[PDB]
């Protein structure tokens, strides 16, 4: 048997537990969960301005449960859905209560709509069977899922890419446009940061609902603490080699003689417009309150406005840095500065915009009926839901079946978010998922973000891109991944104040520069000493204390700091932890791994993998074979080949190439003719090319052989000769034979449909 | 759905990297066998791997063809795999070349080769650009009602 | 799917080849090679189709809602 | 799609009457075809 | 080096720590403010081992050794005790060096 | 390779324990790394040069090299006897990372096998940082193209 | 200067003596010196 | 003047139409024939819901 | 020297990325002579020349102190003629506040002129002002041509104080300008200049075409 | 070897710290301030602990530093809010023991302006005295402007600024302690006879 060098069987086991294709159906999962049950109780009052009586109130949703008899009796097949050009769907359920009587208050359990539910989730049929009721449903069971048949076709949400959301990203250009951009969200404002740079020292905050410019030693004054020397001395370092270029805008606040008592306010907000109505809000205080804290910030800071004035003092300590320093710039390419939404988050952020669409037309026609001398409504509150009940099922449709989503509150229009699915082959099914979508997608920049970054070890393949113009932008995602998601941020930063940290309370001095500061995704705690002992004692508490579980830490010398990233969006991979002596083989632990026990989700238990990709491997040392340890190192790599795809995962020997050519080869791979599935002769498609005679692959790749493409090929084995034989073989011109080609050999099938519906008139 | 038999201008392509377009179609016996009297199917360009430099599918010509011989399906995967060292050793364990080569008997004159020539099997995909569906034409035909152009 | 009847480059029959295989190495098992060995394999063309081709036709006849 | 069209989008580039529809014009009389290799032909 | 700047780090500041706690502390107006964090399961009892090692907490629960914190400017001291009807207050005092408890695992 | 990677090693080393200096160029950390490249595609020159020199008679690389066919004597050695100096924006390649490029080299990686260069042929297997490396020079030089 | 001044915790700015000698004070702060030659680096 | 009466009433036979689960083609069906009877003036300042009502309920 | 050079030549741009002028001395780099000509016309880093810059109160609308460093001009002797400075300095605004009453006393203290912001304005904008060159120019590298002789190349805009200094010889001066050089040298020269320029910046990448194609596009533009 | 004990034993909890940014720690490298003679007012509530400090004589009598003209400047003043924070404790050195009083509460403070925060205000009042603009709306000025619930239309301030918005409501004047030994040292050591462990 294996002793130490085995080193494969982690991941048919992380296969099992969580599989390949899951980003998009743990975020559906986690979604029809908690965020559709969550979200209704931020809207679930509904007073009206006549009869100052009537209300409903949500206490319960849910998706296709119908708590007395089954889920939905037929909850209809999905096979057979996409061929009766029907939308595959489950409805809502909710429950409310009445003004009915006089003293009498309903709980009537209605239904609101239809709502698709993608293949292969929790409430679907397709959840846990095997060749029985897939043989009585008629489909393939094996099939991605991360889809949902709509109006016949299928329609695929990709995964869309953004940059980073409460971080500060360094931006350059040619000695003037030394701007420290930024953006932030309380769930309804980004709207600008525009921290731009004019003149040398004059770093003027921007925004677009203000008309000339804000100096930075009035804000720091006036929203934050004033002392006059502490923009010298927190803010921007204690050599004088900072501070002798910080000395232009220090005395500005001496020049126009602001002086913090409410002028500070006065100055900063007698240019912003639009005061919200006409009652002339502000009171020398109000409007400047709250554009303190609403619209620049992402902290309500109700009492105290210092942990702003922190965040704002060391995001300018970053654009001296930017200056002093000669011009090193956190770009915006680097994996850590980039998180990725899901399909789960772009479907709450249709479902909150289309429930206030849903919810204001319901309290129009409320409004409606009540305006009549006759008896109060008691039952047309009962009735009158399935009367736009049809706004929540169509424009839920329309928005997946079209791709532009039109929402009266972020204000944007998303176009090309989903795709029809292209069943050319196997591969084509399995590469369209586990796709990373971009927002750069048409601009011709060259050595931007077009070129790969070397963090992308592990993280996306190395060499899946379609040649042509979108060249860097629909890169796909690696075999061995995982994708965070947030719970919460305020255990994890009382857990930080249990280990020993001290707060921005009491923490003014010339010290603030000493060691690492401690953060959560951009706040600041404390600025604690001794970090290599917290870094070691939060590595002890994520194996075996109590809730991190998802918690990236990194300690980051040049701009002397350490963060902690919570945010959801980033991407991982599993590696083996070491403790200078060994790795965490030891000839058991796999010994009971494939003899039919402790499999994976126990090893993170126990300590043996650890799915991470953010730059904690930064703050890190990996090695790459068993015989390369070093007793300083911190972890190591499973497999070398989990960097390459699953559309780069059946190229025989990659590394025997250069890489045009296995790139070449990566983009095409998802476009031959094929065995697509079981259901090949019983399925209506569109466009479908098929194999008459498939064949294994001669050479197998270890990677093909847990995603069943030996079972489900896409071509033909033929012996072959390397000659230049009768000169039609010149420039890639191959030459066949008759009477073997005559055999069978690259039989194709071209199944194209037409289908007529013939429709009554209204005449 | 018709039954479209591959004709002379369609697409095949090698899954290690490399594309083709047919140029002729042989009859049976113009192209080269061996002492055994297999006649091969396809024939490569020798100059698609110098520039486009690839080694792999040099390696994978020997991998099919002790996977074909000793049976067992055989590896290749990334940095991995089953090497050459023992790959060689098989190959002339069984009574062929060392090196994946054979002799070969001309077609139109009957002689030998005066160069050897390897071959063996590679997994070969086809495309979906059959001639049927990127052949064009064009007469005098439609206009449009705007410019009265096609 | 299916067997072919004969080989693609060479001509020998593939009939008497594929069920007398699977019977093979259910009943009186052989490693791999052995088998065809015994069964009459001589050409290495010949044996890139028993070796090869996962069977997809016992997989499309599942699908019959009670033909 | 709202813009909408007048007589200076008919003329501005690329897909109007200057730059794809009078100085580049889809002719008749064409064809379009892969292309396979053969020597035996004269270069005529 | 980090491990080495553990290793001195620690024995300076635990030398130090033991160096302050026992000058000018019996009957000064002289003060010092801890810290100790929450889900705390106190008799105190707070031992010392010797050869630098200093095992400073409860042995009564578990122990989570640890000190050192920041010195800081800006002198904060308690300074008062005040009530409301119409009170006064005291005199604390002199709040020189900063501790807290950093527990371990 | 050895008396390179050697001769490479006491050239960084001396600016470890010392100091290094240059007439034309700049200061630091340029003209150090246009030595390293240049004493490194002298490698890749002389080991092309006996690659060539050994090669075999009816040898179809060398065929091809001596007639103008597809692919160079350079080729040829990328073939056969090394692969190096993988060519991105005129230089070596840059830091992905924080004072480093990858997590399986060492932090203030100065050195060869750290910055950029595959030592390994195409047909010897090439390592999984060079392949990555090779990965990046390759997609930058098509969307140069582009 | 780049000024320190205790007691108000502002910085001193050198403005015109108030028609008479060349002093410096701060903005509504009791701490000023005459001047004695500024300590410029 | 008159489209927005008949926008009005198109908004509302939307309205009846799905909320009593018809199809779409008999809502046009409807709804050409309240023009053509309020072509012929068959009625007028109704609540509109029993008109709507009626002629949904012929359709 | 890729295709965006061959693209800013073409159209003839105002503003022009990093171009040289080849600038052909009379003397090497004997001891001095070269040096001298890698010294005067390309920028005086006055911060480097101060060393400090110091005021004292004392008086009423007191004066700014400026000192030299004649040991450290003691390497590249240019204009060790301090009142060179001075006159440097009065010429007029350079910062908009006019320094005229600069009055030099001995052991080099220039007396120099709210009054504390138009005294930190002169503190924040006197390492800037140059003394000799033009400023235009970034900086300058010496080459070394097989012969023997040197030629400096010079990152900057002017061609006229370039041509005009003492030492070097105007005779051939190989830049990268196409408008520049019809300003200072007319239609001929400007399109010699475009006729060799691309041809330079083409043969280096091998293709080369007939010149008389270069001549062509040289000839419907000029 | 050597075992010290500590207790809890605080029940005042009135004790905020008070985080004077103005004083270095030591300066000169020898202690010479000893600055804590004060006074003070605070305000319930609201948070805000106003401080104010008595003067030194060093040149003034200066008319810049009461107005731009005068308002008799004497006192200089103090001011900083915050939040309390959860963890801190004090602790007392009686001889050979530690006993850990509870602090719990903090809030930060920085120099607070002493008439000019008056000043700007005052001299805008006084350019808006006797004025013509307030015309004879100010004799038919009505107090009926009640107004309904905000049924969905936009809201009321409610909650975002009410930290800001009470700051002048009520201040109490709270004496300089002065004379205070006894209370908070003594009652401390007695109420570790009724603890026992
Ligand atoms: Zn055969
Ligand atoms: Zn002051």
């Amino acid at each position: 048997i294996n002793t130490a060098q085995d080193k494969w069987h982690l991941l048919p086991a992380f296969l099992k537990v969580k599989g390949l294709v899951k980003q998009h159906l743990d975020s559906f999962n986690y979604f029809v969960d908690t965020d559709l049950k969550k979200i209704i109780k931020a809207n679930q009052l509904i007073l009206s301005d006549v009869d100052p009586e009537f209300y409903l109130k949500y206490v319960d949703i849910r998706v296709g449960k119908k708590s007395s008899s089954s889920t939905k009796d037929y909850l209809t097949p999905p096979h057979e859905c996409r061929l009766r050009d029907m939308t595959y769907s489950a409805p809502i359920y909710v429950d409310i209560e009445y003004t009915r009587g006089r003293n009498i208050i309903m709980h009537k359990d209605v239904e609101i709509g239809r709502m698709p539910i993608m293949l292969r989730s929790n409430k679907c049929i397709l959840y846990d069977a095997d060749e029985s009721k897939m043989a009585k449903l008629n489909e393939c069971p094996l099939d991605p899922g991360g889809y949902f048949i709509v109006n016949g076709t299928e329609k695929v949400i990709l995964v869309q890419e953004q940059l980073s959301k409460n971080r500060i990203i360094v931006e350059a250009d040619e000695k003037k446009g030394i701007v420290q951009a930024s953006v932030t969200s309380s769930t309804h404002e980004r709207k600008s940061k525009t921290y731009v740079i004019t003149k040398n020292g004059k770093i003027y905050l921007k925004h677009n609902s203000i008309a000339e410019e804000i100096p930075i030693a009035i804000v720091l004054k006036a929203c934050g603490i004033l002392s006059d020397l502490e923009i010298m001395q927190l803010v921007c370092g204690n050599d004088s080699s900072y501070q002798d270029i910080f000395a232009v805008n220090l005395e500005e606040s001496s020049k126009l003689d602001i002086y913090t008592q409410q002028q500070a306010l006065e100055y900063i907000g007698a240019k912003v417009k639009t005061m919200r109505r006409q009652k002339l809000t502000i009171l020398q205080e109000g409007i400047e309150a709250i554009a303190t804290t609403v619209i620049a910030h992402l902290t309500v800071e109700a009492l105290d406005f210092r942990e702003k004035a922190l965040y704002i003092a060391m995001m300018t300590r970053r654009v001296v840095m930017a200056m002093y320093n000669p011009k090193m710039i956190d770009d915006r390419d680097y994996v850590g500065n980039k998180r990725l939404e899901l399909a789960g988050q772009l479907i709450s952020l249709l479902f909150e915009d289309l429930f206030k669409k849903f919810n204001n037309d319901f309290k129009l026609s409320i409004d409606k009926v009540l305006k009549k001398p006759n008896r109060a409504m008691e039952y047309d509150a009962l009735l009158s839901i399935n009367v736009h009940s049809n706004n929540i099922t169509s424009g839920l449709n329309r928005a997946i079946s079209t791709g532009n989503w039109s929402l009266k509150r972020f204000k944007m229009e998303r176009a090309g978010v989903t795709h029809v699915l292209s069943r050319l082959s196997y591969i084509s099914a399995l590469g369209m998922m586990t796709r990373i979508s971009s927002q750069f997608e048409k601009s011709r920049k060259v050595s931007g973000p077009r070129a790969l970054q070397p963090s992308q070890f592990g993280m996306l393949c190395t060499a899946d891109t379609p040649e042509g113009e979108a060249c860097g932008l629909v890169k796909n995602l690696a075999l061995m991944t995982h994708i965070t998601t947030d719970d919460e941020e305020e255990p994890i930063k009382k857990l930080c104040y249990v280990l020993g940290v001290e707060d921005i309370t009491l923490i003014d001095s010339a010290s603030l520069h000493l060691n690492y500061g401690v953060y959560l995704n951009g706040t600041l705690i404390g600025s604690i000493r001794f970090p290599t002992k917290f870094v070691t004692q939060f590595r002890h508490l994520r194996r075996t204390g109590k809730v991190s579980e998802f918690i990236s830490i990194y300690s980051n010398s040049h701009q002397m700091a350490v963060h902690i990233a919570t945010d959801g969006g980033r991407i991982c991979r599993p590696l083996i932890i070491v403790s200078d002596g060994q790795s965490r083989v030891k000839d058991i632990h796999l010994r009971k791994l494939l003899d039919g026990e402790l499999d994976f989700d126990d090893f993170l238990k126990l300590g043996l993998v650890e799915y991470l990709d953010v730059n904690e491997e930064n703050d890190s040392y990996i090695a790459l074979y068993e015989k390369d340890i070093v007793p300083s190192m911190t972890h190591l790599e499973i497999e070398p080949f989990t960097i390459l795809g699953a559309v780069a995962g059946l190229i025989p020997y990659p590394h025997h190439n250069q890489s045009p050519r296995n790139t070449y080869q990566c983009a095409m791979g998802k476009q031959a003719i094929g065995a697509i599935a079981y259901n090949q002769f019983k399925r209506i498609d569109t466009l479908l090319y098929l194999m008459t005679y498939p064949q294994q692959p001669m050479v197998k790749t270890k990677t093909i052989e847990l995603i069943d493409y030996d079972k489900l090929p896409a071509g033909q084995n033929a012996t072959v000769a390397v000659m230049s034989y009768s000169g039609y073989d010149i420039e890639d011109a191959l030459v066949l034979n008759k009477s073997s080609i005559d055999r069978g050999f690259g039989r194709c099938e071209t199944r194209r449909k037409t289908t007529t519906v013939l429709k009554r008139y209204a005449n | 759905r018709q039954n479209r038999r591959p004709e002379l201008g369609d697409k095949f392509s090698s899954r290690h990297g490399q594309k083709g377009v047919c140029g002729i179609i042989v009859k049976q016996e113009d192209m080269p066998f061996n002492d055994q009297g297999i006649v091969p199917d396809i024939i490569m360009n020798p100059h698609g791997f110098p520039s486009r430099m690839t080694v792999g599918k040099m390696i994978e010509l020997i991998s099919g063809k002790a996977g074909v011989l000793n049976g067992t399906l055989e590896y290749g995967t990334c940095f991995g795999g089953s090497k050459l060292e023992d790959m060689s050793k098989i190959l002339v364990d069984q009574g062929f070349n060392y090196s994946g080569k054979d002799m070969l008997y001309s077609g139109i004159t009957g002689e030998c080769l005066q160069a050897y020539i390897f071959f063996g099997p590679i997994y070969y995909q086809k495309l979906k650009h059959m001639v049927l569906d990127k052949m064009h034409a064009r007469a005098r035909g439609p206009r449009a009602v705007l410019t009265r152009q096609p | 799917m299916i067997v072919p009847v004969r080989c693609f480059s060479c001509g020998k029959v593939v009939g008497d080849k594929w069920e007398s295989y699977l019977n093979l190495l259910q009943e009186d098992e052989l490693d791999e090679g052995t088998a065809l060995s015994r069964l009459g394999l001589k050409r290495y063309c010949c044996r890139r189709m028993i070796l090869t081709h996962v069977d997809l036709i016992e997989k499309f006849l599942r699908y019959n809602p009670l033909e | 799609v709202k813009p909408i069209r007048g007589f200076c989008q008919r003329l501005k580039g690329k897909q109007g009457r200057f730059r794809g529809n009078l100085s580049g014009k889809r002719v008749d009389f064409s064809g379009r075809t892969v292309i396979s290799p053969d020597p035996n032909l004269s270069i005529d | 080096k980090e491990a080495a700047a553990e290793l001195e780090l620690l024995n300076a500041d635990h030398q130090h720590i033991l160096r302050k706690l026992k000058k000018m502390n019996n009957k000064p107006e002289r003060f010092m403010v801890f810290q100790l964090p929450t889900r705390l399961p106190k008799v105190g009892s707070i031992r010392v081992h010797k050869s630098g090692k200093l095992s400073v907490k409860i042995g009564n629960v578990v122990m989570d050794i640890g000190k050192g914190a920041e010195t800081t400017f800006l002198q904060d001291v308690i300074a008062l005790s005040i009530a409301d009807d119409a009170s006064s207050a005291e005199l604390l005092g002199r709040v020189d060096g900063k501790i807290v408890v950093t527990p371990q695992i | 390779v050895e008396i390179a990677y050697h001769k490479c090693d006491e050239l960084i080393t001396l600016f470890n324990k010392g100091e290094l200096e240059t007439q034309p160029g700049c200061n630091e950390e340029q003209t150090l790394e246009a030595k390293i490249g240049g004493l490194l595609s002298k490698v890749r020159e002389e080991v092309g040069d006996v690659c060539i020199n050994e090669l075999d008679n009816w040898n179809a690389p060398l065929i091809m090299a001596t007639c103008g066919s597809k692919g160079s004597t350079l080729n040829v050695s990328q073939m056969v006897a090394v692969v190096g100096q993988q060519i991105i924006s005129g230089n070596r390649v840059p830091d992905g990372f924080q004072d480093r490029s990858l997590p399986h080299f060492p932090k203030n990686s100065k050195t060869p096998q750290s910055k950029g260069f595959v030592r390994n042929s195409f047909f010897s297997g090439l390592s999984p940082p060079e392949f990555l490396f090779h990965a990046i020079s390759g997609r930058e030089g098509l969307v140069d193209t582009a | 200067m780049l000024s320190f001044c205790p007691s108000c915790n502002n910085m001193l700015l050198i403005t015109s003596g108030d028609s008479g000698v060349y002093t410096l004070a701060c903005r509504s702060c009791p701490y000023e010196f005459p001047i004695e030659g500024i300590e410029i680096y | 003047s008159r489209e927005a009466t008949l926008n009005n009433a198109r908004r509302k036979l939307r309205a009846v139409s799905y909320a009593l689960h018809i199809p779409e083609y008999i809502t046009d069906a409807a709804f050409q024939w309240y023009k053509l009877a309020l072509a012929n003036n068959f009625v007028q300042g109704r609540r509109s819901q029993n008109v709507i009502a009626s002629c949904l309920y012929v359709a | 020297l890729g295709v965006p050079r061959i693209k800013e030549i073409i159209n003839a741009s105002k503003v022009i990325s990093t171009p040289i002028i080849n600038a052909v001395l009379v003397n090497d780099n004997d001891e001095r002579a070269a040096r001298v000509v890698k010294g005067r016309v390309e920028k005086t880093l006055l911060s480097d020349v101060a060393f400090y810059v110091q005021d004292v109160y004392k008086d009423n609308l007191s004066f700014i102190q400026v000192r030299i460093d004649l040991g450290t001009i003691d390497k590249l002797q240019l204009e060790l003629t301090i009142e060179d400075i001075a006159v440097a300095i009065t010429r007029a605004s350079k910062l908009k506040i006019q320094a005229s009453d600069v009055n030099i006393i001995g052991k080099d203290r220039i007396a120099i002129n709210d009054v504390f912001y138009r005294m930190q304005q002169l503190r924040r904008a006197l390492p800037d002002v140059v003394v000799k060159g033009l400023p235009d120019i970034s900086r300058a590298v010496i080459n070394i041509r097989d012969d023997g002789k040197r030629e400096l190349l010079v990152e900057g805009y002017g061609l006229r104080d370039v041509m005009c200094t003492d030492g070097v010889i105007g005779s051939r001066t190989t830049t990268n300008h196409v408008l520049e050089v019809f300003s200072v040298l007319g239609i001929e020269a400007a399109r010699y200049s475009i006729i060799r320029e691309i041809n330079y910046t083409m043969s280096n990448h091998g293709m080369s075409v007939d010149p008389r194609h270069i001549q062509l596009l040289g000839d419907v533009m000029t | 070897i050597e075992e010290f004990p500590l207790k809890i034993s605080g029940e005042e909890e009135s004790l905020h710290v008070f985080q004077y940014a103005n004083r270095p720690r030591l300066v000169g490298r020898k202690p010479a301030e000893h600055p804590f003679i004060s006074a003070a007012r605070y305000k319930p509530k609201s948070h805000l602990w106003e401080i104010d400090i008595p003067l030194d004589e060093q040149a003034f009598y200066n008319k810049d530093k009461a107005e731009s003209e005068w308002n008799g400047v004497n006192v200089q003043t103090l001011k900083g809010v915050g939040v309390e924070n959860n963890g801190q404790y004090a602790a007392f050195v009686k001889d050979m023991q530690v006993y850990l009083v509870p602090i719990e509460r903090v809030a930060q403070l920085k120099p607070f302006f002493k008439y000019i925060d008056d000043a700007n205000v005052t001299r805008k009042q006084e350019d808006a005295r006797r004025n013509p603009n307030p015309s004879s709306q100010r004799a038919q000025v009505v107090t009926m402007s009640v107004k309904s619930v905000n049924d969905p239309s936009q809201n009321r301030l409610t909650g975002s600024l009410l930290a800001h918005k009470v700051a002048d409501e009520e201040a109490n004047i709270e004496l300089t302690w002065a004379e205070g030994t006894f209370e908070q040292f003594k009652d401390t050591i007695v109420k570790e006879a009724e603890d026992k462990t």
